[PDB]
């Protein structure tokens, strides 16, 4: 709000530019040398004018002081070439370093917390969040640098000649600050609202060409385009408020600038008329000294109106820090690190007892558990849609923090190390994910080598065994961007294939079947039977058919666990499972 | 330059505001020149004069020019800034009129032939980078332009061979330089769109695969690729950097080359004279004066590339031109409508073979129908051909034995109620996100249309006003249902088309809004598009079709006495 926040996001902007120290350095050097290169090309031009205005000399007897202008000039290019690139430089790494950063706490976030936004919010954060730093940086810094190096150059190497036409340029230099700052400004953090209004104006803007088609059935449209024509004059009439008063620094700098060129102008050319005697220093007022003064006063406020070109750098800078650092200071609970680890080959027994499970930012999302889990056992957790029944899973499999105990064979499970733990498990997600490029990879994304008959004998007629001469190419066709061209349930038949290559010890699974077709869903089914059959498993499913193999039934209501039992023992109790089969069979 | 033809013609609106720019920035420019000028050429007439000059030098008419040029200087200095920021909004507002003016029509059929999400953020973008056009692009050309011209009639007006070549030094620079920087730009340019089109595209691949790419152990060799694709994006933009500060050198190399040979130039006989005087100065000074001010053209040519993909890309959005057209000739509408189909043989544009073969059904006034079905038999395929939004491949269409073509905009938006599957909220209050079905309800018909069946709990909240959607408020399909529907019942037609209502519900809310659509409209045409046959006893005309096509019609008393045409003899799911 105000001032206390654009404070504090200069000031983070300023501490995170400590990894380009000696690149900044440099640019301010080589901004040094630019200073005496212009005070010797002053020099060497009066020095010409005034032997050839006054004293006429030939023309071809001045060799000698003009090669070193040309020597000047190409030196001045050379120097700001390298000024160029070593803040581009100076740019780029703080980039480099920002995002590395933001990268290594999104992967320790953890995939709870990813899931939050429609993931496009993070890319446009990074990329284009990112990018104005650098533009800020490399534009914005040098010239502050610069901008007051300078000038105190300048007065220094007049001051020897002349004590008034270097009093004339330091009368000036107190004022602007003073001024400009005082009466003509105090309004720079309302500038901010007004950039944030004008980013907000073409957010509605979006925001109504989403709903297109949701004005087309209610007739709108010539009625609702007024909206945006009110809109945009309430943002215009509002943003000219202060651009009276913001405008009023740049008029200050040119009047000043003006009326030191004419004091100047005006001082030199009436001492040679025999009519003021200030600074001659017992020898007497010459051109030589004039052509100095003239030359080097546009020199003087050159730097400054440098800095106005610049404000459009700074002022966006300042919107993506906002979000930056908005970002970077949200307190997380995380979960906690293991370091145990056990024998690879025993089954898993897991036992529970008044256990809860938290979201990374709050709230108990799983409320009070109690259950025991024999060892090569099938377990089904049905219930109700919105009770937290994605929960234990996600506990499970050490992507969220807990309190109480959850044990794997005795041991808990903030003890055992991830590295020793996920080799032990096995995932089939309910919307499928195909983080590769070939079809082969993506089922052997669990071993990246293997011999020649998995890819045959994996899992069934699935899309590795059939569904082969239908695509134009064999198994190593390019799947492409998130299986575009795999439509068909995004490809819930090679997900169970890279499930069912690795032999596991525990297999979890978040409702598999969603989006099939009939067949389909037989064969998932029946290689998910076969699959469960063999090791401990824990299911969470919607459909409720063919259940009757399976041990015990769990059902979860407000994330409690109300009743435990076979489907024959609890399909007759009465109890909300029969609510639920009711329900179903109600459905047809 | 041809894709911005279209869009610099829309500028015919406000021209006196743009004008006015560029004439107070050509003013400012000369006022500095001429003060720049006028101080060299004093001083060194003065200092050549001496002091036996007093009485043959008039001093004060060049006085009225120091003063002048500054006051003009600064006035003009402000008020560019003031009328630039003004033409800047006010293009920037008749630019998203009319880009949205254009966009509306073609909803339906349009914006499907592409991915419709990531389209609309660069249509956005695309306008932001017009208005960086205008400006940047439009005043410092023409500025420099006539800036040049002027400075070089004047000094042609003393000496023609100095003054132009002056101006041919200029015009060289100004002309030649930006077209010979425009070849390795396009390169870089390339090059750098598909280096970071490729690592979006790996970021987001990442970002969503992180749940399993941690349970099968992979997530350490993706973000080396990441990695890696950084690294070339980086050094893309290094090589472009490169070649920008080449600019800068060059412009300030030209700058001293124009200083030096005025000075050579000027040393032997300006204007017809071997022993000149006091003149020398005011060439040199009026080049230094003129080249420290061409800085804004150099900058001037980063910016067209974007601009010009930005423009083709909205054209040819915008050219993809409608589907169907409306007889807009005035009608008017009664209380009792009635829906009859008789043939219709309907596949999309895209592809082929889809369904609707052979749809037959007729329904009178006042009478309530529910189409059963699987999901993707053409149900929806039938909702959306209803409104129009597609166009009948072969068959008729009549509302009360009337032809569907011959109706207006406002008939056919009015006429006819539709529930989607997918509801919409504003990010505005709840009043303005209910007020589209009806702009005249008072609060009291807000209240009372709340406090019937639906929800109740948001009408205490803070009151009627709050944030819904991303800002404030989330509601939930239990909750979207119930506010749908009564928008619709705000929206009065005689003929309710219902899609999906009861999909993602439980067992006690979709009592509720069935108890709630069979009381509050009792007199209303409805036609509403299930799959869970629950309470599909009051209906006295079930039809039931599959595979594109009615395999059976019939009451539900008579149509259940030939065996469960989906309950298969009352078992299954
Ligand atoms: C509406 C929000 C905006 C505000 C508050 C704003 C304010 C300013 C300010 C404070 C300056 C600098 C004045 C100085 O140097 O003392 C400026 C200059 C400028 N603004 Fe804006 N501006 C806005 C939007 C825009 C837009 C939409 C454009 C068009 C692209 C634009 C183009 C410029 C240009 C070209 C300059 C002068 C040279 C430069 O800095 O690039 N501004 N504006």
């Amino acid at each position: 709000m105000n001032k206390s926040r654009q404070k504090e996001l200069t000031r983070w902007l300023k501490q995170q530019s400590v990894i380009s120290q000696r690149w900044l350095n440099i640019s301010r050097l080589l901004g040094f040398v630019s200073g005496i290169l212009i005070i010797a090309q002053a020099w060497f031009m009066a020095r010409i004018l005034q032997h050839m205005i006054m004293e006429n000399i030939p023309r071809e007897a001045l060799l000698l002081p003009f090669t070193l202008l040309v020597l000047t000039f190409v030196l001045r290019a050379w120097v700001v070439w390298l000024r160029e690139r070593v803040g581009y430089h100076a740019g780029q790494h703080i980039r480099f370093a920002i995002r590395r950063q933001v990268l290594d706490r999104l992967q320790q976030a953890g995939p709870a917390w990813i899931q939050g936004k429609p993931a496009g919010s993070w890319a446009t954060l990074v990329l284009e969040q990112i990018d104005d730093m650098h533009d800020y940086y490399a534009r914005y810094l040098p010239q502050m640098a610069l901008a007051v190096s300078v000038p105190l150059l300048i007065v220094v190497a007049i001051f020897p000649s002349n004590w008034a036409a270097a009093l004339i340029l330091l009368g000036t230099a107190p004022l602007i600050p003073l001024f400009m700052a005082l009466v003509g400004m105090g309004a720079a953090d309302a500038n901010r609202r007004n950039f944030l209004a004008l980013a907000r104006l073409s957010g509605h803007f979006l925001d109504r060409l989403r709903g297109m088609e949701t004005l087309r059935i209610f007739g709108r449209g010539e009625a609702e385009i007024e909206s945006i024509r009110s809109a945009s004059e309430d943002f215009r009439q509002r943003t000219m408020e202060v651009l009276r008063l913001a405008f009023l620094s740049s008029g200050i700098l040119e009047f000043f600038t003006s009326l030191s060129i004419a004091l100047v102008a005006v001082y030199f050319g009436f001492s040679y008329l025999g009519e003021l005697d200030f600074g001659h220093y017992d020898t007497g007022v010459t051109l030589a000294a004039g052509f100095l003064a003239l030359i080097l006063a546009p020199e003087f406020f050159q730097p400054l109106r440098d800095l106005g070109t610049f404000y459009h750098a700074k002022a966006q800078a300042v919107g993506a820090a906002d979000s930056l650092k908005t970002f970077m200071e949200t307190p997380l609970a995380h979960p906690q690190r293991g370091e145990a680890e056990l024998a690879l080959t025993d089954p898993l027994t897991i036992e529970a007892e008044d256990l809860f499970i938290t979201s990374p930012e709050g709230k108990t999302l799983a409320g009070p558990l109690n259950f025991t889990l024999p060892a090569g056992q099938r377990a089904v957790l049905v219930g109700r849609s919105g009770s937290g029944k994605s929960s234990l899973l996600n506990a499970l499999s050490g992507f969220l923090s807990y309190q109480g105990s959850l044990r794997i064979n005795g041991i808990e499970l903030r003890d055992l190390s991830p590295e020793s733990w996920r080799k032990h498990l096995s995932w089939v997600g309910q919307n499928p994910q195909l983080p590769a490029a070939t079809l082969r990879d993506n089922v052997l994304l669990a071993r990246p080598d293997a011999s020649e008959q998995e890819l045959q004998a994996a899992l069934d007629n699935a899309w590795v065994s059939e569904f082969l001469p239908l695509l134009p190419q064999g198994v190593d066709t390019p799947v492409g961007d998130q299986a575009a061209r795999l439509s068909v349930g995004q490809a819930q038949r090679v997900a169970v294939a890279r499930a069912l290559l690795n032999p596991c010890s525990l297999l979890l699974l978040d409702e598999p079947a969603a989006s099939l077709d009939a067949h389909s869903e037989q064969r998932v089914m029946e290689a998910l039977n076969a699959a469960s059959l063999r090791q401990t498993t824990l299911m969470v499913t919607h459909q409720l058919e063919d259940l009757a193999d399976w041990d015990v039934i769990w059902v979860m209501q407000d994330g409690r666990i109300i009743e435990q039992g076979r489907y024959a023992e609890l399909s007759v109790a009465g109890g909300p499972f029969a609510t639920l089969l009711a329900h179903r069979q109600e459905e047809i | 330059m041809r894709a911005l033809l279209p869009y610099l013609a829309l500028y015919k609106r406000h021209k006196w505001m743009l004008s006015l720019g560029i004439v107070l920035a050509i003013v400012t420019l000369l006022a500095s020149i001429g003060l720049l000028t006028l101080s060299g050429w004093f001083l060194s007439a003065s200092a050549v004069a001496g002091v036996a000059g007093l009485y043959s030098f008039n001093y004060m008419l060049p006085a009225a020019g120091v003063r002048g040029a500054a006051i003009t200087r600064t006035a003009g200095r402000y008020f560019e800034r003031l009328v630039s920021h003004d033409a800047t909004f006010r293009v920037l507002q008749h630019l998203r009129i009319y880009t949205f003016s254009k966009l509306l029509p073609l909803s339906p059929a349009g914006l499907a032939r592409y991915r419709q999400g990531e389209l609309l953020n660069r249509v956005v973008a695309d306008v932001d980078t017009l208005d960086h056009l205008y400006l940047r692009v439009i005043s410092p050309l023409v500025g420099a332009f006539v800036v040049i011209m002027v400075v070089t009639i004047g000094l042609s007006f003393l000496d023609f061979t100095l003054a132009f070549t002056l101006g041919g030094i200029m015009l060289l620079t100004l002309f030649l330089m930006p077209p010979l920087f425009y070849r390795a730009g396009k390169s870089t340019g390339q090059n750098l769109t598909h280096l970071r089109g490729q690592y979006r595209q790996q970021l987001t691949a990442w970002l969503q695969g992180q749940a399993e790419l941690t349970i099968f152990g992979a997530s350490d060799r993706y973000r080396t690729q990441l990695e890696n694709t950084e690294i070339q994006w980086l050094e893309a933009q290094r090589r472009q950097s490169e070649l920008t500060a080449l600019s800068q050198a060059i412009m300030l190399l030209i700058g001293a080359l124009a200083v030096i040979l005025m000075l050579w130039m000027a040393s032997g006989g300006v204007g017809g004279n071997a022993q000149p005087g006091a003149l020398i100065a005011l060439f040199v000074f009026c080049a230094l004066a003129a080249f420290e001010a061409l800085a804004p053209v150099t900058g001037a040519f980063q910016h067209l590339g974007q601009v010009i993909a930005s423009a083709v890309r909205i054209t040819d959005l915008t050219d993809q031109k409608p589907e169907v057209t409306f007889p807009d000739t005035q009608t008017r509408v009664a209380d009792r409508v009635s829906l009859t189909l008789r043939d219709v043989q309907f596949t999309y544009p895209e592809q082929s073979q889809q369904a609707l073969k052979g749809i037959s059904l007729q329904v009178n006034a006042g009478e309530h129908i529910a189409i059963l079905g699987r999901t993707g038999c053409g149900k929806s395929t039938l909702l959306q051909l209803l409104t129009r939004a597609w166009d009948p491949q072969q068959g008729e269409i009549l509302l009360n034995d009337s032809p569907i073509a011959s109706l207006n905009e406002a008939a056919l938006r009015q006429t006819i109620s539709v529930v989607p599957q997918r509801v919409h909220l504003f990010s505005a209050t709840l009043r303005d996100n209910l007020l589209l079905a009806s702009p005249g309800s008072s609060d009291e018909a807000l209240s009372e249309i709340l406090r019937r069946v639906g929800l109740e709990k948001l009408l205490e909240d803070a009151g009627l006003n709050s944030w819904l959607g991303e800002g404030g408020r989330q509601l939930s399909g239990g909750e979207l249902r119930r506010l749908a529907i009564a928008r619709a019942l705000l929206h009065d037609a005689p003929l309710v088309l219902l899609d999906e209502p009861t999909e993602g519900l439980d067992a006690t809310t979709e009592s509720q809004i069935l108890e709630l659509l069979a009381e509050m409209m009792r007199e209303k045409t409805v036609l509403m598009v299930t799959h869970r046959l629950r309470g599909l006893s009051r209906f006295q005309q079930i039809i039931v079709m599959d595979n594109g096509q009615i395999i059976e019609q019939g009451t539900h008393a008579e149509l259940l006495a030939r065996q469960g045409r989906y309950y298969q003899f009352k078992q299954g799911l």
